[PDB]
């Protein structure tokens, strides 16, 4: 077996490299240090970190959002520190419970939620600028930023775009561990079972495919690490036996194959499509479809099944039944 | 952390749909033994003599019974409601027609309520019916009642923690969670849905596309109604010791016909019956109760699904005393 | 009336369903599957004789060429014509189209099958700032073994047959990634040096076990041009040599395990 | 027929069973003995699906559903129309999947590469067994397994979840979901990164390994490195099912209540109760 694919047997140390960027080389703070146990399964060097304007703006806005959330959470346990740790998972900051439409809600019923939403959104935009500009500063393409953009766009969809399209802030995602989980069922119940939303299906198809692709790609590179397949950039520009064997393994298995470069386009595309499909689904939901199951029945797609115990009429529609 | 196998499972939908009950035998046995404490029927007595309307002085509900029949009732009532306290719980030792103790007047209304249940709500209690025991289980205060705010523990026979106490505000989220099967849902399904008939449980649209005029802005129900319905369903499931598939094919929670079991219809009647009981029999009794029975808003204790069911899909696993005590209903 | 309704039993969501499939198949078929073809295309048939004109599908399945501007000068364009020139010492075991080839000579030296190397540039891989990337420690003197880990320098190398075959004299390190990639070893009784990819090395505290080849087979490991640097093609030649041993070191390794 | 670089790799040997008898290609496809068994099982399973589907109500692909037997048949054979076809198809599936895996190890040996890919492919085969074999064994009926249909299998996932009131609170599920999410995110990052270095645009020159690490050090203060991200990605993806399988096996055999209630081990510690 190739033990190098499991962990680094003999680690190496050397002077720390610094690639210069078009700006901000002085905003790298911290002194690098080395972790021997990290170095078994990764690169041993931790830090320094770049510390630009957008990154600080992100930390500023983020912490503001975190603080607004934590304070409202603590209010929910009347500031008892012990119950706060006990009940942490169950605590939350909720959008309005009452229907104000799109009017700004009272602070006690969703205003603080809206506030925390604003500052998180600013934090996401600020970090996006960091992710984008750091690439151009180092003379790299902006591929990560465009993937990250789709992920931010999906959050905005469930956070505020879908609420504004249907016209009620009551539909946003709460802040908190269990409560953001509870939203998923409330939403799916409201809109007629999300299994029957084709864009749920698409998103899941791509999410599962990301698991398929990264398991397959990761396994492939490790299987050709003896020929240096991990040095992917120079295998793109000068095809070595590593990527020839990787390409032929798949070709002989499934009948076709990618290149060392194109496999990353596949992976990038699949990842992006998780978020793009999710967003189309949310954008259609509530605006143009009210019950995804009935929409599938309307178009003849839903499965049906025999009764097992007897079919049961809606009692509310029998004559003389109470309301 | 975990419950050792095997599990008992049942089937409630077409094969391949994963519908049905999942039960831990130990737990079922412990509930079976708790419920087997149901006292057996007192021996039948011969109907003899005049109606007790002519014999006793203050008999307004049970007036058509004979003396032995009526005293048999009174023995059964004491066994079901106040066995440890005895007949003197409701009566003055020296004047059995005195209404001076509040349990007397309450018991009279409870008699009317119980026969109402067995006569007007057969759509829910069928031929099984209820007795005083179904709720009370041998104590004057039933172990599972609800106030207009959640209380812990669920069984009022256990002693509350400082945090469990309703006046400790830091314990509200936990009081609420334990009523909704430990979910973080931020809604009290009892005051929302079971205390009165003001709210609609259904939230799911019955059309594929959104209907213009109910689908935008303030025309829309807030999403919180869906959280609230879900919370009601968590609470209902936990109260019967069962899961959603007992009543629903989760393919379409809102559909009836093949998508619902007959138990879902019975449950629907149960919601209406509990509303009738609370609005018309139990909530008015804050006039007749001491202040130590009332909640922080002067409300009487009221009933939910757990009051009768106590964690079993049929109260007391289907035990019945209807044929043994005709005077409790149904009434022609 | 209904949000999202259109005339004649159409709704918007129904249209978006079709559009979404169209987008997917467009990207997969017209973009990704052509990107997949920037290497190894056009395919090779039992002699493609039509030298006068290309067959239509071979033009259609290819993307427009792209040019990489290399970091230390030069350009690479893909796809491009790159036939494999060198004579392969293989013979067809049958007349069938996809019957396997057999090695006629010694497949480790002949560099066929799992011993094949790619025809990469006879060029030394470089750091950001132009230095040789893969260098032995005698040259890379500001690099050390990390405290904790076996220093293999001095340890013996035991081959598959249990025979000591040489002694580890140096580690080659990737100066770009801070990662050791090869051990250098003197092959006992042959007055030469050989490189070994770490991935073929079982690093124990008293020995380096190497199961891919026999002790005698260390004699014909591809040699380098220079002592203190390696070319990309040499890296391929060296790595491939041991991999060829997985199937060829003994006659029994190519036959079925059951 | 062959890629420009393919011929020198197309050598004899590396099989596990049969030696030369099946050591050949058909078009691009390597065959081998497990190529043959795979096609056998695929042909058998697809036949049974077709025969079973024709005895059913519809031909709409979204509505076809081959379902397991009623629970009352326990672990026994069930009549073909009411569960038997499901039983037969399931065995063909396992035959096909395992054949496919073993075929990949043969291809791996011939090329002199690691067996990591069939190894990784064991994880989803294992998960399939958890759902269709192991958990139904532990509960005592094939009836607890999921049905074969595009949309019907979602109805089973649906009801299965709601049998435990809120499946999201299943701790094995929480772990599984977290790996699905971070895996999809890492693959975007890894693919994004590689493309960004090889394709800076504008005729700018392609960058370097050191640029790769500089980028992530700058943005998040750490870079795991080239080889390591591939190890991590296999680890992340594999743990979607490796951890998830516990949350699945637990539900029913080792937990019968709702999954929210399970967290009482934390909430109901007397210290802060
Ligand atoms: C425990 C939970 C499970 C689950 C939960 C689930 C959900 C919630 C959703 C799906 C969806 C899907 N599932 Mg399903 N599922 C599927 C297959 C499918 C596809 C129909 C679809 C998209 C899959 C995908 O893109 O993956 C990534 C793989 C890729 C991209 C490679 C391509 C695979 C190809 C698209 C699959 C096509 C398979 C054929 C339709 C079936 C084979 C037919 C035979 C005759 C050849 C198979 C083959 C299995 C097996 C063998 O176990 C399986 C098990 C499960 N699914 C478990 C039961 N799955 C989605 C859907 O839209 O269903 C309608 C969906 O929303
Ligand atoms: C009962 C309810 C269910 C439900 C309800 C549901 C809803 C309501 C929605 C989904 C959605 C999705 N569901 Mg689904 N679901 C899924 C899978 C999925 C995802 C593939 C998809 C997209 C979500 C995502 O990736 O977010 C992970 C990624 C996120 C959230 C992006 C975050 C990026 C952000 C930049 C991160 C930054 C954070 C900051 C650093 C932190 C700062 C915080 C501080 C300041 C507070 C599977 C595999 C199954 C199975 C097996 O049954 C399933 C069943 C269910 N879902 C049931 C049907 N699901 C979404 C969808 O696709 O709808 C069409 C969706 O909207
Ligand atoms: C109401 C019910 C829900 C539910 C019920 C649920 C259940 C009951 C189970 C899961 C499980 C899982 N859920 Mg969950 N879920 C998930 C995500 C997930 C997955 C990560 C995880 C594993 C799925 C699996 O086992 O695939 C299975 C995939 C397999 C087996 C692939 C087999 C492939 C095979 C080897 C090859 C197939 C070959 C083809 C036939 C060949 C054809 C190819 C063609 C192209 C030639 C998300 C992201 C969400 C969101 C966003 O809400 C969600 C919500 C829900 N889940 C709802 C709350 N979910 C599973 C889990 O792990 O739980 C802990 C699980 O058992
Ligand atoms: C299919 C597409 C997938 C996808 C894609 C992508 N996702 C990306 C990118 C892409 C392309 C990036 O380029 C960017 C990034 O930068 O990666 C390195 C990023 C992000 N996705 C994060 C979280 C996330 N993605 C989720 C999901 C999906 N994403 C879906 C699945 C989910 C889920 C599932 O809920 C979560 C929680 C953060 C790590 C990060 C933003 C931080 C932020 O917006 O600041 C917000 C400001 C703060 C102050 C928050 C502070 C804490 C966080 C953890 C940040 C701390 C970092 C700090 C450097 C620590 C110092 C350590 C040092 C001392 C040693
Ligand atoms: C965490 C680990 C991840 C992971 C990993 C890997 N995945 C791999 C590899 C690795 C490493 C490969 O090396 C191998 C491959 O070669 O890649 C191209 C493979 C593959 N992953 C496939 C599907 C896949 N991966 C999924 C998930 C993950 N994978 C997770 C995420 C999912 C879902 C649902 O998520 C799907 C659908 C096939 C494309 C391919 C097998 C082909 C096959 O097996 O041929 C043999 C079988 C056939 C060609 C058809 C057989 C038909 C049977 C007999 C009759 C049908 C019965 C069937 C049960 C009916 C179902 C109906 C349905 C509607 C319910
Ligand atoms: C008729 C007969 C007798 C035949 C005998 C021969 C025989 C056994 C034939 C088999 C016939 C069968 C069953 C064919 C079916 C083939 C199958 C299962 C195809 C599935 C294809 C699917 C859907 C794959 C999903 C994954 C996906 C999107 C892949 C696209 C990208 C690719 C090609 C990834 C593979 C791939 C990865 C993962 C790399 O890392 C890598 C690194 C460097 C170079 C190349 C690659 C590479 O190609
Ligand atoms: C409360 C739950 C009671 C207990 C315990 C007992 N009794 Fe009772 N009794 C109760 C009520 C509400 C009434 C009025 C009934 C009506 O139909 O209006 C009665 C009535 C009687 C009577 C008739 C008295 C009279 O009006 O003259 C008798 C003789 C009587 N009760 C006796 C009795 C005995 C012996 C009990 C212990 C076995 C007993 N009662 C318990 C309420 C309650
Ligand atoms: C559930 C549907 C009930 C049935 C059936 C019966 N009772 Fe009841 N009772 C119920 C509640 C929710 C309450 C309020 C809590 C309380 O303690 O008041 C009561 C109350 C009483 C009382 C008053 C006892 C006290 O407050 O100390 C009495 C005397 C009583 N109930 C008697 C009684 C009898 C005789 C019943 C059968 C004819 C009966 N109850 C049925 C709930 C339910
Ligand atoms: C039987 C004793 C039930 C169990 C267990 C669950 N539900 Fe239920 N549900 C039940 C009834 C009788 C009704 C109708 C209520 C009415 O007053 O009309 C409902 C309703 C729902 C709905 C709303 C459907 C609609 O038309 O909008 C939902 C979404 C729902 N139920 C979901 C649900 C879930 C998730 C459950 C397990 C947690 C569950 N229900 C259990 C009866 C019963
Ligand atoms: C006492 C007054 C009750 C209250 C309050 C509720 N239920 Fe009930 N239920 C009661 C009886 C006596 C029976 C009959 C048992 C029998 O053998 O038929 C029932 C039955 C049900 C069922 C049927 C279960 C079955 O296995 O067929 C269901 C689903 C049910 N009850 C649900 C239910 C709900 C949701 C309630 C709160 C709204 C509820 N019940 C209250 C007695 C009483
Ligand atoms: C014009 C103005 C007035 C209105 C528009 C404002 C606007 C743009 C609002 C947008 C709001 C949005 C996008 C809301 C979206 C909210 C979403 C998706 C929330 C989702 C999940 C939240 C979770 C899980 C938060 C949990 C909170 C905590 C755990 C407490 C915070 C503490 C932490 C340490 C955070 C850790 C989070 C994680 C890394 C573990
Ligand atoms: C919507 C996000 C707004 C955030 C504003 C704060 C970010 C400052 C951006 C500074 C970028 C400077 N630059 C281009 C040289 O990197
Ligand atoms: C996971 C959900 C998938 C459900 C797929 C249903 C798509 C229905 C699209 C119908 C196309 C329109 N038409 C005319 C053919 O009915
Ligand atoms: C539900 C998500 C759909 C994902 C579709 C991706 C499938 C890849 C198809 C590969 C096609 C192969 N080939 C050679 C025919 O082009
Ligand atoms: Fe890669």
């Amino acid at each position: 077996a190739d033990y190098q694919t499991i962990y680094t047997q003999i680690q190496a140390r050397g002077p720390h490299i610094t690639v210069s960027g078009e700006w901000g080389d002085n905003d790298r703070v911290g002194k690098p240090f080395y972790s021997y146990w990290l170095g078994k399964i990764g690169d041993a060097q931790i830090g320094p970190i770049y510390l630009g304007a957008s990154g600080i703006a992100a930390f500023a806005f983020g912490s503001t959002a975190i603080l607004i959330i934590l304070f409202n959470m603590a209010a929910e346990v009347h500031f008892d520190p012990l119950q706060f740790f006990r009940q942490f998972f169950w605590l939350g900051l909720y959008p309005p419970k009452a229907q104000y439409g799109m009017g700004i809600p009272p602070l006690h019923d969703g205003g603080w939620w809206l506030m925390a939403g604003l500052f998180m959104t600013l934090s996401l935009g600020s970090w996006w600028i960091r992710v984008y500009s750091r690439a151009r500063a180092l003379g790299l393409g902006t591929h990560i930023a465009w993937n990250f953009a789709a992920a931010i766009f999906f959050v905005l969809c469930i956070g505020c775009i879908h609420p504004t399209l249907v016209g009620s802030w009551s539909e946003g995602v709460p802040f908190g561990i269990w409560p953001h989980i509870d939203w998923l069922t409330a939403f799916s119940i409201r809109y007629g079972n999300f299994y029957y939303c084709p864009w749920h299906g698409f998103s899941i198809g791509f999410a599962y495919g990301c698991g398929l692709l990264f398991a397959a790609h990761g396994a492939t590179i490790l299987a050709v690490a003896r020929f240096g397949g991990d040095r992917e950039i120079e295998q793109i520009t000068d095809r070595g036996t590593a990527v020839e064997r990787a390409a032929l393994f798949w070709r002989w298995t499934i009948g076709f194959n990618a290149t060392i470069e194109s496999v990353h386009r596949w992976g990038w595309f699949f990842s992006l499509m998780v978020m793009v499909s999710a967003s189309v689904g949310i954008l259609l939901t509530g605006t143009f479809v009210d019950n995804w199951y009935l929409w599938c029945v309307k178009h003849g797609a839903a499965p049906d099944y025999p009764a097992y115990l007897p079919a049961t009429p809606d009692p509310a529609s029998l004559p003389g039944a109470p309301k | 952390c975990f419950e050792p196998p095997p599990a008992t499972t049942t089937q409630t939908g077409f094969r391949g749909l994963s519908m049905g009950e999942v039960l831990h035998p130990a737990t079922v046995k412990a509930k079976k033994e708790r419920d087997a404490q149901y006292p057996p029927a007192l021996a039948a007595v011969k109907a003899e003599g005049p109606p007790v309307s002519q014999v006793y002085k203050n008999v307004k509900v049970l007036g058509n019974l004979t003396e032995a029949e009526f005293l048999r009732t009174m023995t059964a009532i004491t066994e079901w409601v106040s066995p440890q306290e005895g007949c003197t719980y409701c009566h003055d030792e020296n004047n059995l027609a005195s209404e001076a103790k509040y349990p007397y007047v309450v018991a009279r209304r409870m008699l009317e309520m119980t026969r109402a249940i067995n006569t007007n709500w057969t759509q829910h209690v069928a031929q099984t019916g209820v007795t005083c025991y179904t709720c009370h289980r041998g104590t004057p205060l039933p172990p599972y009642v609800r106030y207009l705010e959640p209380t812990l523990p669920l069984n009022n026979r256990e002693t509350p923690t400082h945090v469990e106490r309703v006046e400790t505000r830091s314990g509200y989220v936990v009081r609420l969670a334990k009523y909704t099967a430990y979910s973080a849902l931020n809604y009290d399904p009892f005051t929302m849905f079971l205390a009165n008939d003001k709210r609609q449980v259904r939230v799911v649209p019955q059309t594929a596309l959104p209907l213009v005029g109910v689908s935008r802005g303030k025309e829309r129900r807030p999403l919180s109604d869906a959280y609230a319905t879900f919370a009601l369903m968590m609470s209902i499931s936990d109260s019967l010791g069962t899961n959603c598939t007992f009543c629903h094919n989760a393919q379409t929670f809102e559909s009836w016909g093949k998508k619902s079991t007959p138990q879902r219809a019975i449950a629907w009647w149960g919601i209406r019956m509990v509303r009738d009981l609370n609005m018309n029999y139990l909530a008015p009794l804050n006039a007749s109760l001491p202040a130590s029975r009332l909640g922080r808003q002067g409300e009487a204790p009221q009933a939910d699904c757990r009051t009768c069911h106590q964690g079993v899909t049929k109260p007391l696993f289907g035990a019945s005393r209807l044929k043994d005590y005709p005077e409790l209903g149904p009434i022609k | 009336m209904y949000h999202g309704a259109l005339a004649q039993h159409l709704d918007i969501a129904q249209l978006v369903w079709y559009a979404q499939w169209l987008v997917i198949w467009t990207v997969v078929l017209l973009y990704l599957r052509r990107e997949d073809r920037r290497e190894g295309y056009p395919l090779v048939e039992p002699l493609g004789l039509v030298k006068l004109a290309p067959e239509d599908g071979q033009v259609y399945e290819l993307p427009y060429p792209k040019t990489f501007v290399l970091p230390h000068g030069g350009t690479v364009t893909v796809p491009r014509r790159r036939p494999e020139t060198r004579e392969l010492k293989l013979a067809q075991t049958d007349g069938f189209e996809g019957a396997p080839l057999q090695p006629t000579g010694n497949p480790l030296v002949d560099a066929v099958g799992p011993a094949s190397y790619a025809e990469r540039a006879e060029v030394v891989d470089a750091t950001v700032d132009g230095k040789a990337k893969i260098v032995p420690l005698r040259v890379a003197t500001d690099f050390s073994i990390a405290e904790g880990d076996v220093d293999p320098r001095g340890l013996p190398v035991v081959a598959a047959d249990g025979v000591e075959a040489g002694t580890v004299t140096d580690l080659w390190v990737d100066r770009s990634e801070h990662y050791f990639r090869y051990l250098e070893l003197s092959v006992a009784g042959s007055a030469r040096t050989a490189l070994i990819p770490l991935g073929f090395c079982d690093v124990k505290k008293d020995k380096i076990v190497v199961t891919s080849i026999l002790s005698e087979q260390f004699a014909n490991v591809p040699r380098l041009q220079s002592r203190d640097q390696i070319t990309l093609r040499e890296e391929d030649k060296v790595s491939a040599y041991y991999a060829g041993g997985l199937l060829y070191a003994t006659p029994e390794r190519a036959e079925s395990l059951l | 027929a062959l890629l420009s670089f393919e011929r020198k790799y197309r050598v004899r040997g590396g099989t596990l069973i049969g030696g030369d008898l099946f050591d050949f290609w058909v078009g691009p496809y390597f065959v081998g003995f497990f190529g043959v068994s795979a096609i056998f099982f695929i042909f058998l399973g697809v036949s049974l699906i077709g025969y079973a589907a024709s005895q059913g109500p519809t031909w709409d692909p979204f509505a076809i559903s081959i379902n397991p037997p009623d629970l009352k048949y326990g672990l026994g054979a069930a009549p073909l129309l009411e569960g038997g076809f499901w039983q037969a198809i399931t065995v063909c599936a396992l035959g096909a999947f395992i054949s496919w895996m073993l075929r990949e190890v043969e291809i791996s040996r011939k090329l002199g590469i690691g067996w990591h890919v069939p190894l990784a492919f064991c994880v989803p085969i294992f998960m399939f067994c958890v759902l269709q074999v192991f958990r139904p064994l532990l509960l005592g009926s094939w009836g607890h397994a999921f049905p074969y249909g595009i949309l019907s299998h979602l109805d089973w996932v649906n009801n299965f979840g709601y049998q435990y009131l809120n499946w999201h609170y299943n701790p094995g599920h929480m772990s599984s979901v977290s790996f699905l999410f971070v895996n999809a995110m890492a693959l975007g990052l890894h693919g994004g990164l590689i493309l960004s270095v090889a394709n800076p645009g504008d005729g700018d020159k392609v960058k370097t390994a050191e640029h790769e690490n500089q980028y992530f050090r700058d943005v998040v203060g750490y870079s795991i490195g080239a080889l390591s991200i591939h190890r991590l990605g296999l680890f992340l993806a594999s743990n979607i099912f490796l951890t998830g399988a516990f949350g699945t096996i637990a539900s029913g055999p080792f937990w019968t209540r709702g999954w929210p209630e399970w967290w009482g081990w934390w909430l109901d510690i007397p210290f802060w109760s």
